[PDB]
């Protein structure tokens, strides 16, 4: 069994990030697929929700560090939603781990690097979200 | 403060004085030191790292598992078994690999490190736990004298895991020294090696004694009175090691050696027959006159 | 109408296809719906791979595109081009990483990187079928250029754009222009006189009939987009009327407050009341409220009554279409290797120190001498690489003018004293363009100057004569050197400048690993940014030196002059907009969106809200706030995500 | 004159196993990232007093002297950190010198004081065991005649030789249980 | 390509493309300036446009003829390490 | 441990006046242009054979080793000039 991870990133500083990291050949494991959004601020609860339904073991989500949002603000409202996302999650019965939130900026190659084994590991360590299962039922 | 006093073997069982003058000094300071009932050698990081890593690293866990079963950290006044115990600690929370390996042999013995062990070195635990204030209003006798303050390298180094600051230009133990009344003379090459270390003391020493002499040298064109450190290692090298220098190299100096908890006895008071003095190969006396 | 994808992989030689197994991933491809033609190609963004998508949306009636290779940052515009030329909208073409997010991070897991690869294309493949026609919006280019930063590089894209007769506004942070080569006694590798070569640009600046120099200013917003920027520059309060100020700097005696005067890197000592440099552009002078104590002493010696601490900055808004960001570089600060003891020992300096005590018109009178006893320096030692090439610093790159400054340097010294023994501890010496080993031959052979291959492991000082030891290991010889120096010179590498951080929020541009600003690509675009209009010229992009600093200068110009010249720009219409039958009027979207876009108004008897288009940057932070679902950022709709987190586990 | 046939191109590979897990692979693979730039051999005290150079131990590693193992010269350093505070490289000297002596230690290059230090803790837990000079000592100062440590400890000291016989330790060192002495 | 490790194709194949199709751009390949004559913002060129034999507009460049091409010449592009033939196209993305 | 007070500084000026005018000062100050790549070293025959290395009597006269004058090793050359004949540096 292998995690499955799902990946949100901004296309400005983070996508950055996690493209210096290819560029750097700086080797992570391949359990993460990343989805594109122009800002963190794109994102919201149901995305995060509608993963979890569909069977993630994990959610990652990564946008530019506070104050330099390319959109200036975006990730600030990101910031009040993940932190109320965190406790629905435990009271859904999903371990607020199986979430992981980041802020990482173009130059942070390592960074990204370093935060997708972190993550991994985390979930290996978790094992399977057994939501879809319990829901086919 | 509770504390699980680990104590080594330098100090228990050849520089007793020194265990004596750390236990009033610390409850002295509310410190509570508790028996780690049946702990070893760390074992030596250096002579023992150098052997074989999964002996040294093992039989360090051994002992972290002592203090864990108490429910308690870990507290010493050698940077020997400071270092060793600390690094043994931060490798098992850092590495899984390492932590699987070791606890797959404690299995054997029934013990098992769960990583809640904090390992402490009295000098650090004084300067940011107790305070260096606490010292001065303990000093019964001031030392007005000059010292030459030896750090050791395993006290700070490998500042990575330490974060005890600056180990190129630390304040740290001259704070602790200076509180007692007396003056930590800057002196060449402050920070070198006393020349013990990594097995090199056993297995090379007419190099070591080198090292331990060009630092005896430069504390005494200082104008240092005696030496202060805190590694029961560097004492007995730079104590011991006098002895080896003027049978092998032909240099006297009788410069008076000291360990700073001994340090610490004398300025809150102590009786020197108590810091046993008079098992030290360099007489002390010297220093009591001036003080 | 049905969706009809043509799915293309790229190998990129054997960067994908080495680690991905590229047939295996186009094989997967065909089974998904709607996915009509699926193709593998060695090098897709090549003429035959363009021709190859072109030909089969032609041939195959295609609606949808999907790209499985590179990252889109890099490539987006390409294939948006190439489907275009098609007859296909852009919009309806979808990039799927598997080169910087897949095959170059699993190199070593070339299984698990093919099913990664697959997922990746099935997540696009599951976007591409929702994506919708877009129409690109042609929006027009403000016929003016704007460059941040007034050194040699600013200079150069100020002098140049105003030469092709485009309208420049060209702001300087401190009192005058010049930059870090204004503070340069010589520039190597023709030791010509620096501020003699710099200064006839200043001028042609400071009179350009197209150019309008703001100095001792500072931008403090930018809003807009490519071409319809506007822009805020604070023009900072000098505290002395301009046009009655004459520069001739007597109401600077009185002054009680001493300042270190930073032009000096902190040697000399200027006064609140002070000027940057003798050939400073514009010559005139400035108040430091910073240190200023407002005892009026000063004005009391003046004459004419220029001072008026009454003064307030300005506040100019300009249009711009175009922004360059040359705001240059700052020295290292190597008190952090505390083993060379720079701020503990008097002795110990910064080649950026040294190049002021050289300079004839520095605080020492062009005098090198040693900052302890006032005494000229027998015996010098440089250390090479302070501050660069360094872990433990966190600066793992190579400064790249230090090794030829330290050798320049040692000329001059030599020059002015020959009998002055220097040394140089180096590592590797980098002397890479033309005239520079030769440079480097030169200094050894012609002015005697010595090299020491072995990175120094610290500096000792005597306290009883100032003097200090450099211990190192010639590794050339294998032995252990500790040679005594009178002074000791630390070539201190580049960071960038201290401002770099507000420029960066302002403009909205990104920093590589280097802490340096972030170019759209270093081959394909080394002076543009990912930010559309938005260009960078000279060091505050990365390390380097004053021609490759000029060319940089002209690039960003050319670059920065195709929009101007164009008079029109293409922006996408990735945008927010409020379907008014479904918004109640709950006015959680308008606090939301940093640049007011939408807005609350009256629409058939009711309030509903209403994105202003224009306004709308495409972040996506409103719809994902909007509780009613009625606002939605195209390309990026709720739907559109919806699908896309599917495809990872299942197609859809 | 070093051919190819007297190098060992699998020496770095070797030492950076022998480091794995303990101390632990990135630890010890760090030695790749050495440009031989001499900072760690100029803050060595005991290469200042002997023909020991730090830089050339590392240099010989990735060249693939296996002679290296052979030297007295990687025992003269004293883990004093210094090369490792100062390495802009991040290469963690120290620790690969440590590892570069395991490998030294399996091959028979281990001297007997140090063999005999090992025997000490091995044979009563303490490198510096407890004397009779040491009970009358404590004695006299006010501190328990024998000190709450392994060496008067069964149950410590047994502990201790299972970890020993598990990690082989006994048999790097040349121990002999019988004889209770070094072979 | 250093220090990004991109093929090379990445960076310049797409400006060989927009190159050969630029509205404002006329590209003369096979061709070499002779002669220049006059001075700035007045200069007189000659260009030669080399023969290459083969119609340019009705060229498809598919490469048949190179299959049946008896002949092999030393290919420059290769360096003299690969063998070209006597009607040729330089290298694939060309 | 090398230190200032063992070095003589002079010893690269003191070879090049000991050069001039026989075999001629532009001759002799070659040795400044050495950049120490070892081509001379690779290519002395002499060096095979003994602990003579040609780039270390060049570094010991730049950085002013007066011992290279007592050395046995500058007395192994045998004037084969394969290092003169390869020099990139046009060191003499
Ligand atoms: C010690 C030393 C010696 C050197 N010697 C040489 C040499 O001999 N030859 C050589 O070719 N190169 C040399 N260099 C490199 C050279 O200094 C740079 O190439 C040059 O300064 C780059 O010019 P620049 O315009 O890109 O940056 P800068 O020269 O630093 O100019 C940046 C300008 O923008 C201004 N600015 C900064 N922030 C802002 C802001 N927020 N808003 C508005 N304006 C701002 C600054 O005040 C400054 O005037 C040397 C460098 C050093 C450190
Ligand atoms: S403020 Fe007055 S005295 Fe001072 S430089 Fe200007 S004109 Fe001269
Ligand atoms: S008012 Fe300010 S600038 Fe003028 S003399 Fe006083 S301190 Fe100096
Ligand atoms: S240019 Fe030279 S001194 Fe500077 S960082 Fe590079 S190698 Fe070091
Ligand atoms: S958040 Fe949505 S429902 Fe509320 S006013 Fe805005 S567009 Fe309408
Ligand atoms: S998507 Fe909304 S919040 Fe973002 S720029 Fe547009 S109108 Fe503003
Ligand atoms: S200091 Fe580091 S990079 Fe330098 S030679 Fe030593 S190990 Fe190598
Ligand atoms: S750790 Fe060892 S090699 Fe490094 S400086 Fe200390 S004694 Fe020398
Ligand atoms: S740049 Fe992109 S499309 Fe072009 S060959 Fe490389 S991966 Fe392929
Ligand atoms: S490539 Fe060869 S056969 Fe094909 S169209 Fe051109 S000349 Fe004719
Ligand atoms: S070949 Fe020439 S440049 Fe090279 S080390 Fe020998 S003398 Fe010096
Ligand atoms: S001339 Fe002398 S030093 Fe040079 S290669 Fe011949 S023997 Fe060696
Ligand atoms: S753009 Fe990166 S978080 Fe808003
Ligand atoms: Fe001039």
């Amino acid at each position: 069994w292998e995690p499955k991870i799902i990946g949100f990133c901004c296309n400005w500083c983070t996508y950055g990030g996690a493209d210096t990291a290819g560029v750097g050949r700086m080797q992570y494991p391949p359990s993460i697929r990343i989805i594109r959004v122009m800002c963190s601020g794109r994102i919201e609860p149901s995305l995060i929700l509608k993963a979890f339904k569909e069977g993630a073991d994990g959610v990652f989500v990564g946008g530019c560090h506070l104050g330099d949002c390319h959109y200036d603000s975006g990730n600030y409202k990101w910031q009040r939603r993940v932190m109320m996302l965190y406790e629905l999650l435990e009271e859904l019965g999903i371990e607020k781990e199986r979430l992981n939130h980041e802020w990482i900026s173009a130059s942070e190659g390592e960074k990204f690097q370093n935060t997708m084994k972190d993550f991994y590991n985390k979930i290996e360590a978790l094992g399977p979200c057994k939501l879809k299962e319990e829901l086919d039922k | 403060m509770k504390y699980a006093f680990f104590l080594g073997c330098i100090m228990p069982n050849r520089y007793a004085g020194v265990e004596a003058a750390t236990r009033t000094v610390m409850e002295k300071l509310g410190v509570e030191l508790v028996d780690m009932t049946g702990a070893s050698c760390c074992p030596a990081p250096g002579v023992f790292g150098s052997f074989d890593q999964k002996t040294w690293l093992t039989l360090a866990a051994r002992n972290l598992c002592i203090a864990e079963e108490m429910g308690v950290d870990i507290v010493t006044v050698c940077n020997g078994c400071y270092g060793s115990l600390f690094e043994a600690a931060h490798l098992l929370h850092d590495n899984k690999e390492a932590l699987n390996f070791v606890n797959e042999k404690l299995d054997k013995v029934g013990k098992e490190y769960k990583g809640n062990v904090k390992v402490r070195h009295f000098a650090e635990l004084i300067y940011n736990d107790i305070g260096v204030d606490k010292i001065a209003e303990k000093v019964e006798r001031p030392l007005n004298i000059n010292v030459g303050v030896h750090y050791g390298c395993h006290f700070l180094k490998p500042t990575d895991v330490k974060h005890l600051g600056s180990a190129e230009r630390p304040v740290m133990l001259d704070e602790i020294v200076e509180a007692t009344g007396a003056k930590s003379v800057p002196y060449a090459d402050k920070m070198m090696c006393c020349g013990a270390g990594g097995g090199v003391r056993a297995r090379e020493l007419e190099l070591s004694l080198d090292m331990t002499n060009e630092k005896i040298e430069n504390m005494i064109k200082a104008g240092a009175d005696c030496t202060v450190n805190v590694c029961p290692f560097c004492h007995l090298q730079f104590d011991r090691g006098q002895i080896e220098i003027k049978e092998k190299f032909g240099k006297e100096y009788n410069f008076p050696v000291l360990h700073l908890s001994q340090l610490l006895g004398l300025a809150m008071g102590m009786d020197p027959k108590d810091l046993a003095l008079s098992v030290h190969q360099i007489s002390v006396d010297p220093l009591l006159k001036k003080i | 109408e049905e969706p009809r994808i043509g799915v293309y992989v790229c190998h990129c030689g054997v960067n994908i296809g080495g680690t991905v197994d590229c047939p295996d991933v186009t094989e997967f491809a065909k089974t998904l719906k709607n996915v009509v033609v699926a193709r593998d190609y060695k090098y897709m963004c090549a003429d035959p791979g363009q021709e190859m998508i072109k030909k089969d949306i032609k041939e195959h009636n295609l609606n949808r595109v999907v790209v499985a290779a590179c990252s889109p940052r890099l490539h987006e515009p390409t294939f948006r081009r190439c489907v275009a030329e098609a007859g296909l909208n852009p919009f309806l073409f979808e990039f799927a990483n598997i080169r910087e997010h897949c095959s170059w991070v699993h190199m070593h897991e070339k299984e698990k990187a093919t099913e990664k690869a697959k997922d990746l294309v099935r997540m696009a493949v599951a976007k591409a079928r929702l994506l919708e026609p877009l129409e690109f919006i042609k929006v027009g280019v403000t016929q003016r250029a704007l460059v941040i930063g007034g050194g040699v590089a600013g200079i150069q894209t100020a002098l140049d754009l105003g030469d092709m007769g485009f309208e420049t506004i060209l702001v300087e942070k401190t009192p005058s222009v010049g930059g870090r080569m204004a503070q340069l006694d010589k520039t190597f590798p023709t030791n010509d006189c620096s501020i003699c070569i710099l200064a006839p640009k200043m001028v042609d600046v400071a009179k350009h009939p197209n150019v309008k120099l703001y100095a001792y200013s500072e931008v403090v917003d930018v809003q807009g987009y490519v071409g319809n920027f506007k822009v805020k520059i604070m023009k900072k309060a000098r505290y002395i009327d301009e046009t009655k100020c004459t520069g001739c700097g007597q109401c600077s005696e009185v002054c009680p407050i001493d300042v270190p005067n930073e032009f000096d890197m902190g040697i000399g000592m200027r006064k609140a009341i002070y000027k940057p440099f003798p050939q400073a552009v514009p010559a005139k002078y400035t108040i430091d409220k910073e240190h200023c104590i407002e005892c009026g002493l000063c004005a009391k010696v003046c004459g004419p009554n220029a001072i008026d601490f009454d003064q307030e900055p300005e506040i100019i808004e300009a249009e711009v279409g175009t922004i360059i960001c040359a705001i240059g570089y700052d020295a290292f600060d190597p008190t952090v290797r505390e083993e060379y003891g720079y701020g503990v020992y008097d002795n110990v300096v910064t080649a950026l120190e040294l190049e002021r005590m050289i300079n004839a018109s520095g605080p020492t009178g062009g005098k090198v001498i040693r900052l302890s006893d006032g005494q000229k320096p027998k015996r010098i030692a440089f250390i090479q690489c302070v501050g660069s090439r360094d872990a433990k610093v966190g600066n793992k790159y190579c400064s790249n003018v230090c090794c030829m400054y330290a050798m320049k340097n040692s000329q001059l010294i030599k020059e002015k004293s020959p009998d002055t023994e220097i040394d140089i501890y180096y590592m590797d010496i980098r002397a890479f363009s033309k005239g520079y080993e030769e440079f480097y031959e030169r200094s050894a052979k012609q002015y005697g100057i010595k090299f020491m291959r072995g990175r120094p492991s610290q500096v000792i000082e005597d306290p009883e004569t100032g003097n200090l030891v450099v211990r190192a290991e010639d590794t050339l010889l294998g032995e252990i050197l500790e040679k005594e120096y009178d002074l000791v010179v630390l070539s201190v590498g580049m960071v960038p400048t201290k401002s770099a951080d507000e420029v960066q929020k302002i403009l909205g541009i990104s920093r590589t690993p280097d802490q340096f600003f972030m170019e759209a690509h270093p081959k394909l675009r080394p002076v543009d940014t990912a930010t559309d209009g938005v260009y960078l010229a000279g060091a505050c992009q990365g390390p380097k030196d004053i021609p490759a600093s000029v060319a940089q200068g002209s690039a960003a110009a050319s670059r920065a002059a195709i929009p101007l010249a164009k008079g029109e720009v293409e922006v996408e219409p990735i945008i927010a907009s409020v379907d008014a039958e479904i918004c109640g009027g709950c006015g959680v979207c308008v606090k939301q969106c940093p640049y007011g876009a939408p807005r609350l108004v009256e629409k058939d008897g009711k309030v509903v809200a209403e994105v202003i288009s224009a306004l709308c940057k495409g972040c996506g932070t409103c719809p994902a706030g909007c509780p009613s679902g009625a606002l939605e950022q195209d390309h990026f709709k709720t739907i559109q995500l919806f699908k896309q987190i599917e495809g990872m586990f299942r197609d859809t | 004159m070093i051919y190819s046939s007297d190098l060992n191109k699998n020496l770095a590979s070797q030492i950076i196993e022998a480091g794995t897990p303990i101390p632990g692979d990135d630890v010890v693979s760090s030695l790749k990232a050495c440009y031989q730039c001499g900072t760690c051999t100029g803050s060595c005290p005991s290469g200042r007093r002997t023909s020991y150079r730090t830089r050339k131990v590392i240099r010989k590693a990735l060249l693939g002297m296996d002679d290296v193992l052979d030297s007295d010269d990687i025992w003269k350093c004293t883990t004093c950190y210094t090369c490792y505070e100062r390495c802009p490289r991040d290469v963690k000297v120290t620790e690969i010198i440590k590892t570069i002596r395991n490998l030294a230690a399996q091959k028979g290059n281990m001297a007997k004081a140090h063999k005999m230090t090992a025997m000490y803790v091995l044979k009563y837990g303490h490198a510096v065991p407890a004397n009779k000079n040491t009970a009358e000592l404590r004695k006299s100062i006010g501190l328990s005649e024998k000190a709450p440590i392994a060496q008067f400890s069964e149950k410590d000291l047994n502990e201790m030789n299972t970890l020993i016989k598990e990690l082989g330790f006994d048999e790097l060192i040349g121990f002999d249980w019988e004889k209770g002495a070094l072979k």
